[PDB]
């Protein structure tokens, strides 16, 4: 399901990995926890 | 009382850590939530997960995307409406994709049994072997009839451990197993004299023009959902007005139920920090000529005498719609603003560049053209700082912060992650709205000695000021207040820096 | 391929002249006219005098009154609906009253046949002997449920001389003679399932419940007349408002394909000689507190600030809405009144009192409370005078008369029988509509000089000056315009009176 | 028809003779010419 993207991506995600969804062909990313947003830019801010 | 609100997620299929850290996250987002305010995302949940919290979720106002799930089943059950305030991927309002495991086994069962309108937008269901029974469902009710076109539906399932509809279910169309499940229809099946939703097939049994789901009598009040504004116990186009015109009169005659304009809402009041206008809305901005100042303690909008004073719209709307960050790119358009109309955004990404948005790096020197600014409409959030500063020199001058739009909807000043030494806002005065957390700015040092109390308008604002350096640290190396100022608090280490 | 539409009147039981005069003024009112803003009120029209041009009528806002008639036949066949706006009595949206002669002849037929809906008011018929086929009407099917008691109707007949209803009506119901006047029912025989009227027995036959009078199918759109407002083809509850409040912007969005407000109808620009209010209502007269101007190529009713320290509505209007003019008692509220939302009517009763009213004299001196008074929306009539004042000073200030309201729906400005001199008007530039006239006045003088084209704002705006001083009498005393002044005439013997 | 106005009504008419009407059970006023009004206190 999920796939290791190509380097070129490298700098996409700004807290995270990218990631490569098949059926979807389009790049995404796993954001270490504590961020969130599509490219995981964004500090989740807590209580 | 009213009803239970969050804030929703925009992040598409982006995975937040782990299946474990996601799915918190997601809990944490949703866990008794009625109405979504933003797109309720369903992603990555795993085998066996409970997500029986999502029973209390009634309407989403943006979209609702179940992708990449292999649990067995999304109980969905009071979900009434998608109102499609934004959409997936430029077209859907209702994305359901690739719920399956590397078995083929996954999403079976997803019961949105009160799945009954959606006001804008189409639908797209995409490789979901496991489901069961949504391919009966007649989308001709729920959708409008203007998005036909656009909906992308095929359902291809080999599992097959789908059950048939109830024989009570009509046309063959539930969502389930039980005659609970079986659709209800509000729309297709209405007499020819309803404009709207209806009860039934005979012509009594029209619902009001302003029902969105249906309804379970004829009046207003009798809606299961508001098509547009909630107005107490009632659905309306408008929000009652201030004032009607009298005939006789001949003059303009007060209301009692005239109400404000605040959201999807009718309110007695608008809040301090939002503009109110003279015909009676509460707004975030003024439009065109008007310019904002308050007549008396409420901040009202009134035209510019002459052409109005340069406003500086911010990072997130208007041309900086999806911009991430003041860049290299589009810091020269806030020269000499003395006023942020929106919110401001400083993250990483600005100092590095950043290629797949074709921004290159900004010269930290560049920021020095935000000492103009006074005021800030929304939210500042700053995660990222010039490495070689110690505090946040070009915001020496900012004095009031209005909180009308609030990051995560929660906080109008987040400062998180710098190697400053000190804040540094001596001109701050005011933070009207919305909450305050500085934490992981390892070397600040006299965060906790200001009285955060003191600058805020609205009864809830709350701090958070954590995992700075702590205090003993401070305290050891020389980082207190000055000795000339005592009292209050200081934003740094000098004289100047110290409070009032 | 619009409507016509009229203002209706208010005179109820006054005659204006004589038959002929009276005949003639109801007549150009009524030409035409297919729904009628105000109310429809019919009098004294004479037997032999044809009343067809009232066939032509469809809908009535206010209340229709037909009292004093002698004449034979009122054929107000296509009136469908009468709204209701306003009462005659407080009480009544249709009152048709001792339409009799004296020899005992009288309103014989009245066939209206479409009228199918009052939504407010109830109904009086008094004293019509020789009208017959009315008797056989049930209301319940016209007029509102809520109102079925205060409805009170007698019916008399003399001489039978009326025929049978034709039996195809309904229990022998029908307005004339013929099919054509049987009485159509689109309410009380409606199923059960209907929310209100029907065009027939069968839930099928059920009208959309914005339609009014009735339908000729199942769509809100196929309404006969709408209930509360129709938008170009589909009856709705308001019009769409010309902004909105966007939800998840918190801003105001300009909201294409909102409309106004005109009369029972929602339309995208004012009709003409009627300006746009900021609440979305479209008038003609800018009664609100606000006062009227041309902003972006439309008039704007905008609020009394700057030039207007107030606005005032005129005589026989709310405040004084049964003052026969302007009089010691209620002249006090006319203070600092910048504008006048109507008309001003000076009379001889204001300097001689009126006890049947309480009303003492009028002491000249209060006439100076006018000189505020800038702007007229309706017309003002000067009929009397304070004999040693020479010219009219108090409105040295009045700039423009809207002409609105027309005295009789046809004058706008109006001196007579006074014993001034000079008018003295001398800050009036503009008379938008009416007629002027200025009669009586055997002392004035400088009223032939003006060159009224200028002044004047429509067509066929005429002038009658007449019976005044001679020009040549004036010209041997040595009254005349200064010699400073020119072509454009003069207000009165001095330069600040100079055109 | 026309029945007397009352002595009550003696100073009703501007500019007309009172009668009475027994059909609308109130007072009108014939306008004497040239004018008019509800109490005839109107020119033509
Ligand atoms: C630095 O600041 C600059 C400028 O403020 C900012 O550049 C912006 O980048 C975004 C994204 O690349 C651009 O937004 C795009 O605009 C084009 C114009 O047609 C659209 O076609 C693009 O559509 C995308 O997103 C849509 C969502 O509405 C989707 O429907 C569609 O499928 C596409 O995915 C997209 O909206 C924007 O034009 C520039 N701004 C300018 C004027 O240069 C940059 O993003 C900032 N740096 C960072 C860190 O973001
Ligand atoms: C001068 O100005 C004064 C004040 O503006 C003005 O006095 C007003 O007189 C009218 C009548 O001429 C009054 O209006 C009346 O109010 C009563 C209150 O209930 C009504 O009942 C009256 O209705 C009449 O007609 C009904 C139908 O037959 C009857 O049932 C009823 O008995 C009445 O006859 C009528 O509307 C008004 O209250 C006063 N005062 C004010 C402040 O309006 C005066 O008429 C003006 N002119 C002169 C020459 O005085
Ligand atoms: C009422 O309107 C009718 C029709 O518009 C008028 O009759 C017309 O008169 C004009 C000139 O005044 C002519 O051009 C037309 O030929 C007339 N109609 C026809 C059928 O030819 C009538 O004049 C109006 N009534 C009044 C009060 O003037
Ligand atoms: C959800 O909120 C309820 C009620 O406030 C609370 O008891 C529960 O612990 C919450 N669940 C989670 C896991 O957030
Ligand atoms: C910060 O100071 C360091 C000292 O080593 C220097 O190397 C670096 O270039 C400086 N960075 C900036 C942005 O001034
Ligand atoms: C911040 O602190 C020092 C300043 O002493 C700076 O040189 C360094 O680059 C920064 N370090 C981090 C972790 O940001
Ligand atoms: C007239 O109707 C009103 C309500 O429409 C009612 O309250 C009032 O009693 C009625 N008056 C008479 C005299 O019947």
């Amino acid at each position: 399901s999920i796939t290791k993207c190509s380097s070129d991506m490298n700098g996409y995600c700004l807290h995270g990995q990218c990631i490569y969804l098949v059926d979807m062909s389009q790049n995404y990313c796993r954001c270490e926890v504590g961020y969130t947003g599509v490219r995981c830019e964004h500090f989740f801010l807590t209580v | 009382e009213e009803k239970k609100v969050c804030q929703g997620t925009s992040n598409k299929l982006t995975q937040l850590g782990t299946f474990e850290d996601h799915f918190l996250s997601l809990q944490r987002m949703f866990n008794n939530c009625e109405v979504v305010l933003g797109n309720l995302e369903i992603t990555y949940v795993q085998r066996n997960y409970d997500l029986s919290f999502l029973k209390t979720i009634q309407e989403v106002a943006g979209y609702v995307l179940i992708a990449l799930n292999t649990v067995e089943r999304i109980p969905l059950e009071n979900l009434q409406i998608i109102r499609g305030n934004m959409y997936y991927e430029n077209s859907y309002a209702l994305a359901v994709l690739s719920n399956y495991d590397a078995n083929k086994t996954g999403l079976k069962e997803l019961p949105m049994r009160n799945l009954q309108e959606i006001l804008h937008g189409a639908v797209r269901f995409s490789n979901n072997p496991a489901l069961c029974n949504v391919e009966s469902i007649q989308w001709r009710d729920i959708v409008s009839s203007d998005f036909l076109s656009n909906m992308s539906m095929d359902f291809q399932n080999h599992l097959g451990s789908c059950q048939k509809c109830d024989p009570s279910c009509p046309n063959g169309s539930c969502w389930g197993a039980g005659e609970e499940n079986c659709q209800k229809l509000t729309k297709i099946i209405c007499a020819q004299q309803c404009s709207g939703r209806c009860r039934g097939k005979s012509p009594s049994d029209c619902c009001h023009n302003q029902c969105a789901a249906g309804c379970t009598g004829p009046r207003e009040s009798d809606c299961l959902v508001c098509r547009k504004f909630r107005d107490e116990a009632t659905c309306k186009d408008t929000c009652p007005p201030l004032m009607l015109y009298n005939p006789t009169t001949y003059q303009m005659d007060v209301n009692p139920e005239g109400k404000y304009s605040f959201g999807a809402t009718c309110v007695k009041k608008c809040p301090r920090n939002y503009v109110v206008t003279d015909h009676g809305s509460c707004v975030r901005a003024c439009g065109a000529d008007s310019y904002e100042m308050e007549e008396d303690g409420v901040r009202k909008c009134k035209k510019c005498e002459g052409p109005c004073r340069k406003v500086c719209n911010g990072i997130g709307i208007g041309e900086f719609k999806d911009s991430l960050s003041i860049n290299a790119t589009n810091i020269k358009h806030f020269k000499n603003c003395t006023s942020i109309s929106g919110d401001l955004h400083i993250l990483p990404v600005a100092f590095r560049g950043d290629s797949f948005t074709h921004t290159p790096p900004l010269d930290p020197q560049e920021l020095d053209i935000l000492k103009t600014v006074k005021e800030i409409t929304g939210f500042l959030l700053i995660q990222a700082w010039p490495e070689n500063r110690t505090d946040l020199h070009a915001f020496e001058n900012l004095e009031i912060i209005r909180g009308r739009t609030k990051q995560h909807g929660q906080f109008s000043l987040a400062v998180v992650s710098l190697n400053i030494t000190s804040l540094g806002l001596r001109s701050l005065k005011e933070i009207s709205d919305g909450d305050v957390i500085i934490s992981g700015n390892k070397n600040l040092c006299y965060a906790n000695t200001i009285n955060w109390k003191k600058l805020f308008g609205t009864s809830g604002q709350k701090t958070k000021i954590i995992s700075n350096r702590g205090e003993n640290s401070c305290k050891a190396t020389g980082q207190v207040c000055h000795a000339l100022c005592s009292p209050e608090g200081c934003w740094g280490p000098e004289p100047r820096d110290c409070v009032s």
